[PDB]
């Protein structure tokens, strides 16, 4: 063993303070686990046809598989990570329908790129408003928040590939959307242009969200290219989070979930992975040392280069790791020394 | 639902000739434009006018169109030999479930 | 010549130079020596087919995405159904009373019903 | 007391190393304290009628009360936190008037939603330019920086509720603003639309700022919807900061200000609050341990969910707290042990 | 020397554990050093005429001098720091030409503000497309990625000073650019307006970048104001970084580069500078203590006030410094104590 | 009938279907058998009232925000002031020499001055 | 300040009749439009034309307007019985403190 | 009067109230009693001078940025070159077949070639 | 390359006079506008019309222009004494390396 005074002291018995292996499965207990299968969190939020089983569900940890794929209308979400983290921290997909007026337009649009049964469909939580008898009047719709809790609204804008398509769907070539509340406003203008085809569709959809406080009112003023919401999600606070892992779900008990299965949380340090959920030991770089409950955290792996923000995140996590490794080393040394001293 | 049109018109070549399409409060009268189609005998109908004054590429400027109130008018500045075809007027009817309405047709001579 | 009470199917190609993602296909009928009539239409990539009220119950419209075709079938034919059928593609233009115009592609198909 | 070798050792005397209580008042000395009363920092910057007493004042700590409210034209500030932090770190509200030309337009617009005396008024530091005899010529105005210090300019854009209102104020329906310097440019386009009414006003105003270095020139090119500046603020660097607290201001002396009054800074650790100003003890989670001067810092409490950035900030502060708690524990243990050893 | 039990113990011999001086030169070995002279990294990336010697070069550390200046068309880069960090981390300026069609327009535009020889020139890696016989047809150009590596594309938008200039270059007054890939889209609209003149030019250029994954396709759809790319850069990952320093390049060996020359890396702590590259000792605030390989990191000095992000970065670095200073102090104390004990 | 030297106050409602936040109210006078004349105007939510130079010193315009009314008072009446007074609301349109047009609401108020 | 207008005009029904509004270098001549108002006897004045050619909803297309130089013209394509009202022309005068100027009025018969 | 085979240089100022960053300068020739002819042109801040094919090899265009001038020189003069030369500035307007129009500044310069 | 123009036209003052500029498939016929220049004797040529209907400030509304097919027309509503100048028409030729083409010139009398 290692001590402050002597780097190599032989002792009769010793124990390992670093966990280096994993079970290989997620224990499914005591935390509530929701397996996403082929669905991502955003796809389950929007109402992808293959994710219809995730409606109104709740979770403590959301598991995203690398096999996940989208099978609906192509879309992109500005500030995707922020919305994903918000929904993951909320920890519920509970949905409540609201009766918006939407007078003078057609409702419940369907696309051939989104197949639910044998026919065309669309996102279950989104409403595609189009022309009615080749007319599209301006919409002035309101919805007040008379409840005691916050409301989350998900809406979208549609970007056609050509001007012909614009006219063919909205009967006019100039659309604009303004969604406002007493303390916020968001103005979005569609960008008509050609884009690479996904499932034969060159068009795209951009997703935006709005939060309404109790006593506030939501106002939507649009002239076209609007993907309306059908209701609101209840947004709360809790110990929920999201994790990317390909490990199978088992049937056991463990208070610490790692991407590589569940790990025992008896030892004070571990080196399996820096991504942890629940009551977990501290992560250190040391592979062997011889003698905390965080829930939602920051993202620690990135598949794309982004620059400043990602560099700062990496720097933060590196600093944490290095300081805790120093702490571990010093602690082990001190304890070994004091034990040697007290046994002589 | 159909739009009233004169059965036929005739005249010597070289002068203006007018055709009319009269509508109701649901078509043309409900802020809807009128399209004009041309069908030479033994051929599929072609497109002559849209938007009440727009001419597609390949149509001489001799053809003109106008709309006023619940009526529309088609005009040819100079009659020629090739103007032997039939003309139809098309609008949209908002009543009931909505449909595309065509005129009764006319014959120019 | 089709026997009375049989079915007639007219196919059309939902592709071309001017065809876009959200272009539509409409069917037009013309009796011999008479005017033009409008039948059902469909957008191959959006919504459900529309139908005229005169033909309700007898007409069906199907979209074949593998071969990029659209077919219209008319069940329980009658002697008055002898006519020429045309495909039309929808055109777009900027206006205030805008409604799509019809672009006739190719020549019509002649269908005659007799016993 | 606790030691490394023994967790429970009885000693004749011991002292507490963690401060757990507060006086309940802000001592007003030696730091310069500016009580905001009903006014926020941004409202005092813009010139709210009820904040006219804050003109040209200086501070070391700015105190924001939860009772603060706005009583002028409705407005929103993109990147509100950045501007608030900038002004708080500057530490002064000194203002110098400049003579911009503004030829061909009307000056000194007033609104019924902003009442100063018995008549309509507006922000004191902002100029509302409107039509002159129902004409609005294009503006090409310049202002050079011939001084030895930086200049801060605050300007705005006006978003009317309807096109009628647009015409009624600016005589034309297409406004655009471009504010540029030799090393920067900012283009803003108004968004006409209806919004929920605050003090019967559906329109809004967006606030932007521009910094001009010595030897540089400021150029403004506008055609409408411009809220012009009347001058510049002097922006400097110092130990100033801003704090949210409802504690009353007293008359005492203390080098450490916490949201909950001032606290004595004799002990090395404390647990009252993680938000501190001046020479303060380190914050730890331990409520009892038995035996640094930072000024402006990051925001540690949030009233709205924002996502990525707020998660990173929380993670940083959590890491800091946990590491300093470990340090505290280890230090106390070591000192106790060594003292026991040296007394035997 | 200092010990835990006694603050002042006299010993026969002692050593210094903190490096406080620098050689004053960059050793040029073993790391690959690229001296930028009068050129910045972005200027070398774009192809400034005075930076033509930096084409297709590679580096481990890029040195930026304060004497650097631009001598070409005025430009600005939104998210300048992100692009700079991306290029610095890539560590190479290798360029591969691609044959875009660009049919119906004029190519290879030149400006009097960018002089390469005795005649007008432009950026070497950018293509300025203009009217051909006073016509500018819409461009629909594609480029697939059939390789096994990512591609980096640099393009730009041109903002003229007046509408006359717009027409004089593009023959029409309404330009728009859309650059898209199967997983991304970027829409940019030029802002015509007057700006302060640099080298007699009031116009500006904005720079954007796009990354294409293998198996993806790049599509550009433009109607004017497009600064087209001539090819792609190979973007990789490595230990490369960028440093601002005015120290001369020498001929020696050192595994630690500081802004102030190279420093010996035998002692465990140093206080010369917080900015380090390579195997360097930890930075501490202590100037005297008596008895790690990071590569790319975050920016630790700022010349402009930015707010939230810069505050967070400063807070992170301050926390790191303070914790490592505490670690250093405690370590020195412990070692001194144990040595005193073992010698008696 | 008002005695000479007295005051006359005409009230008007600054509300309606076409009234917006920055709409204005203008007063127009018409002598019996003569043309139209322009008097002061005010925007209830912006600026200060404007006045015609012929009426300076005798006319005042007040805005009552609690009842959403606007009043115009004319002091030191004279025999030539016998006329009918109209309220007008400002209209907006896109042009290049644009100036607001007047929308007359209701019928005028008859005021007669005699001894 | 007032704008000159003919005292009265008259004519038989069924033909075009013209009214003129002449201005100065400060109104109409200073890039200002002209509005036209209609007042039937015993009624408040109404709005007929604005923007020199724009007609509000509820006005027949028989009325036309034009502006040239420092003058403006109002035209009625077909005189009818209900055209017994008076017509006024309005502009803005930029001189002095600025004001709204009306024409002297005209009587159609 | 210039001797045959000599050179003639015409200078022009690339500045003014209407001149912008990307305005151009074009040269026009007019023989006595004949029509207008187009010669080379250049944008002082962009590209390279263009030339007419009739004058290739004999004409050169230079830009002097210090004095903000532009000069056109014609080498190997001939008797038929007796004409008046004009500077023109390019104008811009919104259209669909747009090409710059010529703004003639000042009076022309008379050049005569004789032996 | 030049554009064909009538050598001269003449007429009494006070009536409309027309001038024509005929082009080819490369100029005017290739979607290119036509400019009109005016040259009084003993003076540098001025600018009269651009964009086929636009008049610069300082030109009376008596001058009008139009373009149709591969031809263009200039019109003067009222001939006056000062209309003694010559007129040129200008277009762009896309053939070969491209150039600016002028008309043969005309004389009005
Ligand atoms: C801007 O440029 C892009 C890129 O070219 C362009 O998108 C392209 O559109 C064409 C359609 O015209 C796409 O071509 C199709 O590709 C699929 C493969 O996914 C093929 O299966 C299709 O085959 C059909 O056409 C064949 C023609 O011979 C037939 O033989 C066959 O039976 C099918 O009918 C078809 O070739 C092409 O994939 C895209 N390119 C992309 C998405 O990158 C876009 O349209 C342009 N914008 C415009 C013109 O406005
Ligand atoms: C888009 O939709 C919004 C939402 O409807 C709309 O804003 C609304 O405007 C109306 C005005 O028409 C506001 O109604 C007022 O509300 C206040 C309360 O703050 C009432 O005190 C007002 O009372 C007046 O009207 C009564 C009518 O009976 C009178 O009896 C009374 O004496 C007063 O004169 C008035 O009702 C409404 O509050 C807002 N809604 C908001 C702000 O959420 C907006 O105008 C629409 N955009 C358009 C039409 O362009
Ligand atoms: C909006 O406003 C800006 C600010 O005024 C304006 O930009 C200005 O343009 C003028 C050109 O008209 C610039 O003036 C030049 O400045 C340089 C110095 O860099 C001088 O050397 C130039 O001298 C020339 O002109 C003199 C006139 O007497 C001659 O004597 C001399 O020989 C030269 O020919 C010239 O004065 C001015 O620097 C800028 N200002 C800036 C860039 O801040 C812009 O044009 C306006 N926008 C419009 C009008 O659309
Ligand atoms: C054209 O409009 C008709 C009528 O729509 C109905 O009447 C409107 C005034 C409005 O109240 C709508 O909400 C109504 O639905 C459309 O016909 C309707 O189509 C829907 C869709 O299947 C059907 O549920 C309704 O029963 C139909 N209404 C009737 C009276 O049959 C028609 O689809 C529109 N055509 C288009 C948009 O191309
Ligand atoms: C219409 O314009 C007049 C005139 O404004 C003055 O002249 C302009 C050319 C310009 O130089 C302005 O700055 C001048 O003020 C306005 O009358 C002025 O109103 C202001 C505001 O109270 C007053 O201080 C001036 O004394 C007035 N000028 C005179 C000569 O009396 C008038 O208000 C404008 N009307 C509008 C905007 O509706
Ligand atoms: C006007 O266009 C000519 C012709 O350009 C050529 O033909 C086009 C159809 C297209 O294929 C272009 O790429 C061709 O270059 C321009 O003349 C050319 O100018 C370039 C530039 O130096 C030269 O390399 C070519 O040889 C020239 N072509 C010929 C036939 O001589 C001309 O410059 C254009 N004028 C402008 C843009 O003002
Ligand atoms: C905001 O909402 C208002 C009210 O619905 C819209 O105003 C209408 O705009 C149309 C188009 O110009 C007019 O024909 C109507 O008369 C307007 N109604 C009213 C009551 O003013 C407005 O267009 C909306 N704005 C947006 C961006 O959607
Ligand atoms: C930028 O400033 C210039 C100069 O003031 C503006 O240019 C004027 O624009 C108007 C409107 O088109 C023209 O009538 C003038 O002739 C222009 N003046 C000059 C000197 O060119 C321009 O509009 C401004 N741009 C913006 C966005 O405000
Ligand atoms: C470029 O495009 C034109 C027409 O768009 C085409 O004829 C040509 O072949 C293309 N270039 C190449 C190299 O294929």
């Amino acid at each position: 063993v290692k001590t402050i005074t002597n780097d190599r002291i032989e002792v009769t018995n010793a124990t390992e303070l670093v966990q280096n292996s994993s079970i290989g499965e997620i224990c499914d207990s005591p935390h509530q686990i929701l397996d996403g299968e082929n669905c991502t969190l955003i796809d389950a939020l929007l109402g992808d046809p293959q994710c219809d089983g995730f409606q109104n569900k709740k979770w403590d940890l959301f598991v995203e598989r690398s096999k996940a794929y989208s099978n609906c209308y192509p879309y992109d979400v500005p500030d995707y990570a922020s919305l994903r983290s918000l929904v993951a921290s909320s920890g519920t997909l509970e949905f409540k329908n609201e009766s918006f007026n939407w007078t003078g337009v057609t409702q419940n649009g369907t696309s051939s790129a989104c197949i639910r049964g044998s026919s065309s469909s669309f996102f279950s939580r989104l409403n595609w408003l189009t022309h009615l008898n080749y007319t599209y009047p301006a919409l002035n719709v309101t919805m007040p928040n008379n409840e005691q809790f916050d409301k989350l609204y998900i809406w979208g804008v549609h970007h056609p590939g050509t001007d012909k398509d614009q006219i063919f769907l909205y009967a006019q070539s100039s659309g604009r959307i303004t969604v406002s509340t007493k303390r916020s406003q968001q103005a979005v203008i569609p960008n008509i242009g050609s884009r690479p085809r996904i499932r034969d569709i060159p068009s795209r959809i951009s997703i935006y969200w709005t939060i309404v406080k109790p006593g506030d009112i939501l106002l939507i003023n649009s002239t076209g290219n609007l993907i309306a919401p059908r209701g609101y999600f209840k947004i709360r606070s809790g110990k929920s989070s999201i994790m990317r892992s390909d490990a199978p779900i088992g049937k056991c008990k463990s208070e610490c979930i790692t991407p590589n299965g569940s790990i025992p949380n008896d030892k004070p340090f571990q080196n399996v992975n820096r991504i942890t959920y629940g009551a977990c030991p501290r992560y250190v770089k040391q592979s062997t040392l011889k003698l905390n409950e965080k829930f939602h955290q920051i993202e620690k792996e990135f598949s794309e280069v982004e620059g400043r923000i990602q560099d700062l995140e990496k720097y933060v996590e590196d600093t944490k790791i290095d300081l805790w490794s120093y702490n571990a080393e010093l602690l082990v040394a001190l304890e070994n020394q004091h034990t040697i001293d007290l046994t002589d | 639902s159909v739009l009233t049109q004169p059965p036929s018109v005739s005249g010597a070549p070289g002068q203006r000739v007018t055709i009319s399409c009269t509508g109701s409060s649901s078509n043309i009268g409900a802020d809807y434009d009128v399209h004009w189609y041309q069908q030479l005998p033994g051929t599929a109908p072609k497109l002559l006018i849209f938007g009440n004054n727009n001419r597609p590429s390949g149509v001489p400027d001799r053809f003109s169109g106008s709309k006023s109130g619940t009526s529309a008018s088609l005009a040819i500045t100079g009659l020629q030999a090739e103007d032997e075809a039939d003309y139809y007027c098309q609008s949209f009817d908002k009543s009931l479930s909505g449909s595309f309405v065509f005129g009764t047709g006319t014959k120019v001579t | 010549v089709k026997k009375p009470g049989s079915s007639v199917k007219v196919s059309c190609e939902a592709s071309g130079d001017t065809f876009t993602t959200y272009s539509g296909i409409n069917w037009v009928r013309q009796a011999p020596g008479q005017g033009l009539e409008w039948m059902g239409g469909v957008l191959p990539n959006f919504g459900s087919p529309n139908y005229a009220q005169r033909f309700q119950g007898r007409i069906t419209i199907t979209v074949d995405r593998s071969t990029s075709l659209v077919h219209m079938e008319l069940t329980n034919l009658r002697s008055d159904d002898t006519a020429v059928y045309y495909c039309t593609e929808t055109g777009a233009y900027n206006s205030v009373g805008y409604f799509p115009y019809f672009q006739f592609r190719g020549q019509g198909t002649l269908v005659s019903v007799s016993s």
